[PDB]
Order: structure tokens, then sequence, then C-alpha cells
């Protein structure tokens, strides 16, 4: 059933070795783990910001915290469970949200 | 209809000891060996006693909950 | 070699007090100076869990429900690994956690796993759990679980991410716990999508284990300004952590509160009608 | 790849937990034939599977 292709470095180019790569992208109803780059932009302190940090948005103005989150929290929140600050996660910083 | 009533849980302040008992608002000590049948519900994990004594921590109609040695 | 050890200890379960041991961080958030209640699986406090050693070596299956926490100590040679799967008879995938002196592999594919998994020992060999693997998903790399120091670990599997929390505590008693309050940290989450119902604790050959299920409960934890957990009430467990809850405090002031509602339950269920033995004529206008 | 396999047995290679830039394989002009069918090929990074 399996014919060996006459690979000669003499073949027309329709009939010369071409390499083929396919990338067939499966969404299913679980966890997407194959993701592109994500995009970012510059961080700005002290004015009025629309947000997106890695999924995690809002408003506000960002100032440098007086505060230390553990590893596990990228975010930290207030007496009613709003953002109260937020961590860069390009450059660990945490930024107190006003 | 079934019987059934609110729960309360009678405590001293928790930095004085950690002895509790739970009244069952009109209930049997049996539907809920220190169970307390009275008319304000059945006390569980409480004692009783006859003679009167000043209110600390109310129970109602009358009985109040203190603790004793 | 895939021996089977076979050797069957049968030990009585030993069950202890979970003590106050058994929490780990729910979330990615920073608290301070608050008590957040939140309900999730944790171990109940104060529930009596059992300490099963190998040491003649064995590797036990237990349910896994919603999630296991897992404690171990061990004398001069050091076990580290676990098998977690929907089966663990090598016909759907699963996950095997291997873990050496420098660093930890936490992968999931489909094992022909041995009758008695352990792993060869100057580090772990995969052959002697599992001979063989295809329908490869993941192995993770990182960092090793490593630190007297009673290795506690979380695993839980939420939205199909195997999630695995640790810490190491001091140890007074080698059969049991050490008292104090615990609050793990999530080393590892894994995007996998695969169910675990069948949790076995793996073995390497040269051995005493601590395995709670996990139960949906609610703990009031207290956050301190480092944002870490200090404290915390299991909710519902007797009548005076049913007032700390409700009250949202750690302690509570001498009074009488109210916390539930008893209702008497029905011990039967009657079933009263017409008796009727003529199948309704509805499909006679069908036919 | 050093090497490819036969196309009556074509090889696969599962990919997962990881991040790609898609729009690299284009700004290449590396390839003879690039199509792109149900996603568009205008560098679309903003999808994950
Ligand atoms: C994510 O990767 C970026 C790469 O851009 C990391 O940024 C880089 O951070 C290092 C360490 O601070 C910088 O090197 C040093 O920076 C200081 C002051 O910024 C400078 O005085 C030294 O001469 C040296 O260059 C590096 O410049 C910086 N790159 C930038 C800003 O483009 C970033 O830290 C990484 N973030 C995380 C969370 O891993
Ligand atoms: C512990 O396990 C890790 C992960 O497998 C080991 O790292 C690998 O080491 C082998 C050879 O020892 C290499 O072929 C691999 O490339 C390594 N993998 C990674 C991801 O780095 C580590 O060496 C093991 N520890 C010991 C003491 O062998
Ligand atoms: C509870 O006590 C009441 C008052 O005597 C009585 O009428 C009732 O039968 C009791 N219920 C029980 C025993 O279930
Ligand atoms: C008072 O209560 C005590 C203890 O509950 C009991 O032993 C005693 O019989 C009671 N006395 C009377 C007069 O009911
Ligand atoms: C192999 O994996 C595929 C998809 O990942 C699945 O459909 C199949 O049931 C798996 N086979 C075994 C034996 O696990
Ligand atoms: C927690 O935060 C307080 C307030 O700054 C600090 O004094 C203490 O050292 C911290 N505890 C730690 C880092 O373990
Ligand atoms: C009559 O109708 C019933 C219900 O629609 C159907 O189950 C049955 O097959 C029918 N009998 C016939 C078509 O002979």
């Amino acid at each position: 059933p399996l014919q060996s292709y006459g690979f000669q470095p003499t073949n027309g180019v329709g009939y010369q070795p071409y390499r083929v790569v396919v990338l067939s992208f499966e969404l299913l109803h679980a966890p997407a783990t194959v993701c592109g780059p994500k995009k970012s932009t510059n961080l700005v302190k002290n004015k009025c910001v629309n947000f997106n940090f890695n999924g995690l948005t809002g408003t506000g103005v960002l100032t440098e915290s007086n505060k230390k989150f553990l590893p596990f929290q990228q975010f930290g929140r207030d007496i009613a469970d709003t953002t109260d600050a937020v961590r860069d996660p390009q450059t660990l910083e945490i930024l107190d949200i006003t | 209809p079934c019987s059934f009533g609110g729960v309360s849980v009678i405590t001293p302040g928790t930095n004085t000891s950690n002895q509790v008992a739970v009244l069952y608002q009109d209930v049997n000590c049996t539907e809920v060996s220190n169970v307390f049948q009275t008319r304000a519900g059945c006390l569980i994990g409480a004692e009783h006693v006859n003679n009167s004594y000043e209110c600390d921590i109310p129970i109602g109609a009358g009985i109040c909950a203190s603790y004793q040695t | 070699q895939c021996v089977n050890l076979t050797t069957r200890t049968q030990l009585p379960p030993a069950y202890t007090n979970s003590f106050t041991r058994g929490v780990y961080y729910p979330d990615k958030v920073f608290r301070s100076s608050v008590l957040h209640s939140t309900q999730d699986l944790f171990l109940p406090f104060f529930s009596n869990v059992t300490w099963f050693h190998a040491i003649r070596f064995d590797n036990p299956v237990l349910p896994f429900n919603d999630g296991v926490y897992f404690a171990s100590t061990e004398k001069s040679n050091i076990i580290r690994g676990w098998i977690f799967g929907t089966t663990l008879d090598s016909k759907t995938q699963s996950l095997l956690i291997v873990n050496n002196a420098t660093n930890v592999v936490i992968k999931v594919c489909e094992f022909q796993f041995c009758n008695d998994p352990f792993l060869g020992v100057w580090m772990e060999s995969e052959f002697r759990v599992y001979s063989s693997a295809n329908n490869c998903t993941f192995e993770y790399v990182s960092q090793p679980f490593l630190m007297k120091n009673l290795r506690e670990f979380v695993f839980k599997n939420i939205d199909g991410y195997f999630k695995i929390y640790s810490k190491h505590t001091p140890i007074n008693l080698v059969r049991d716990l050490p008292q104090g309050f615990s609050a793990l940290e999530p080393l590892v989450d894994l995007p996998i999508g695969i169910n675990i119902t069948r949790f076995q604790t793996l073995l390497a050959l040269h051995a005493a284990y601590y395995v709670g299920y996990l139960q949906p409960r609610t703990f009031l934890l207290k956050y301190n300004e480092n944002g870490t957990i200090t404290d915390a009430v299991d909710c519902a467990l007797d009548p005076l952590s049913e007032t700390k809850c409700t009250l949202k405090s750690f302690t509570v002031e001498k009074g009488i509160y109210q916390t539930s509602n008893f209702r008497v339950q029905p011990t039967e269920s009657i079933v009263r009608f017409p008796n009727i033995t003529n199948l309704c004529p509805f499909g006679e206008v069908f036919n | 790849a050093t090497r490819f396999a036969s196309v009556y047995a074509w090889n696969r290679k599962r990919i997962s937990n990881c991040v790609a830039d898609y729009s690299v394989l284009y700004n290449s002009a590396s390839f003879s034939t690039f199509k792109c069918y149900g996603v568009s090929p205008t560098k679309l990074n903003d999808l994950c599977f």
C-alpha cells in the first residue's frame, strides 16, 4: 500500500518535495492552553485609566502602594471586596488603585 | 406542622470560657444527658436549678442561664 | 522491577484530629485585618482523619471526591510522589507526580501502571511505577516539594485545573499532627481537563501518611497585614464556632445569638390515590 | 525539523500549555503556501485554544 516518492534533484517543481505543516486549532469546553503573546501598553501613573491586567479589569488611578502581597496574590481587595491594589504582571510592583 | 424553631447559642465571652449550650425554640430535647426542657425551647449542653438567681444570659419565659461550678 | 510487595499491612485507620490544619489560601486576593468567610473544600477542623503507614510497603487507593489533604513523614529514605485518576487501571489518562531532590515532575498521560506502583531508587525511577506510557497531555516541571518537617499538601481539581498546595511544619509526634493553624500556598496550576475519582499514595521503595478527604465547608478566615491567614473558624462544627461565623468574628461577647433553624424531617412518605387500571386511551387517538 | 514524516504516516505534535505569535509565520515570507481557514490570517494572536 505504501509507495515511495521518487524525490529526485532533477524533478521539475511540481514533482519536488514540499514540507507541509498544518496547525489545527481545537476549541473545546475545556481550559484553553495554547495562547497568543497577549497585548500590553505603557504603564501610566497618576492619571484616570481604563485597565486590564491579565484579565483584571476596571477603571481608576494607580500609585505606588505601601503594602506587600504574597507570591500567590496578584491583587488585593478592600472591605467590600473591590479592588484595593493590583500587581503589574510585567514589572511586579503593587500599585494602589484610587 | 412538623416541629421546628430558631436555634440560638448561649455563650460566655470567648476570652472567659468555651462552654456553650443551644436553645431550640419550642421543640423537644429528643427532636433537636445535659438537656433542659422548658417552655422557651430545649437547651442542650445545660443543666437546671429551681431556685431563683440574678439574670445573665436569657432563655425566655422568666428563665436565664448563668455559669456556676 | 515492579515488584508487588503484597504486604497487606491492614493497619487500623488510626484516625487522629486534624485540629486546625487543612487550610490553604483559596484565592489571589490580598486581605488585611478582615475576617473573610469562604465556602470551599478543606479538612473540617477537629475531624478524625486516617494516618496509615506503609511502614513491607502498601499503596492503598482512597476516593478523591472534590480534593484530598495529604501529609507525610519519612526517615532517611524519603518518599516523594502521588497517583491520581478516574480508575487507575490503564484505560484512561491519569496524573503522576514524581518528586526528586532538585525538581518535580507533574505529568498527565496514560500510564501502563504496575500492580503495586513504586519509585525505584540517586533518584527515583518511573519505570517501577508504570512500565510504559502513551496518549500524553502535559508534563510540568518545577521546584521540589522538600524543605521533622511534615510536608503538608492539598490536591484539588477545579474547573479542569490540578491544584497543588504546600507547606512545611515541625513534628512533635511522628504519628500525629503538629498543632496550630495551616495556610498552604499553591505551587502548581495545571489546565488538563481530566477528572479524578481515585487517589493512590505513591511510594518509593527504601513511611507514615496522613490522608483526609476535603469537605465543602465554610471557614472564617482571619487575614493579617502580610495577606496571610493567621487563624480560622470551621463554621457549623460546633455551636461556638457557629456563633463566631454567624457574627463574622473570631471572638464572641457574652450573650445569646441566633445561628440556625431546626427542622424535624419526615420518617415516611405516603402516597394515596384512586385505583384505575385503564391505561388512558390517548394512545387510541394516535391509533 | 531535521526530518518530516511520510504523508501516509504524518506526524502529530500535540501542543498545549504554551504561547505563540503566529504573525511570525507570515512576516518571514518563508512559505510558498500559507492559507488560514475558520480563523483569519491577519495576526490572530488574541485567540487561545
Ligand atoms: C519581564 O521582562 C522584562 C524585560 O524587559 C523585565 O524588565 C527588565 O528588568 C530588569 C531588572 O530590573 C532591568 O535590568 C536593569 O534595570 C535597571 C533599572 O530598570 C537598570 O538600572 C539596569 O542597568 C538594568 O538594565 C531591565 O532594564 C528591564 N527591561 C526593561 C525595563 O525593558 C521585567 O523585570 C520582567 N518582569 C517580571 C515580572 O519578570
Ligand atoms: C528531577 O527531575 C527533573 C525533571 O525531570 C530533572 O531534570 C531533568 O534532568 C534530566 C537528566 O537528569 C535531563 O535529561 C532533563 O533535561 C531535565 N529536565 C528538565 C525539565 O530540566 C532533574 O535532573 C531531576 N533530579 C535529579 C537529581 O536527577
Ligand atoms: C413534645 O412535647 C410536647 C409537650 O408535652 C408534646 O405535646 C409532644 O408530643 C412532644 N413531641 C414529641 C415527644 O415528639
Ligand atoms: C431542682 O432541680 C434539681 C436538678 O435539676 C433536681 O434534682 C431537683 O429535684 C429539683 N427540685 C425540685 C423541687 O423540683
Ligand atoms: C487517547 O486520547 C484520545 C484523545 O486525547 C481519547 O479519545 C482516547 O480515549 C484516549 N485513549 C486512551 C486509551 O486513553
Ligand atoms: C506582617 O506585616 C507587619 C506590618 O508591617 C510586619 O511588621 C510583620 O513583620 C509582617 N510579618 C511577616 C512579614 O511575617
Ligand atoms: C397507538 O398509539 C400508541 C401511543 O401513541 C403507540 O405506542 C402504539 O404503537 C400505537 N399503536 C399502533 C400504531 O398500532
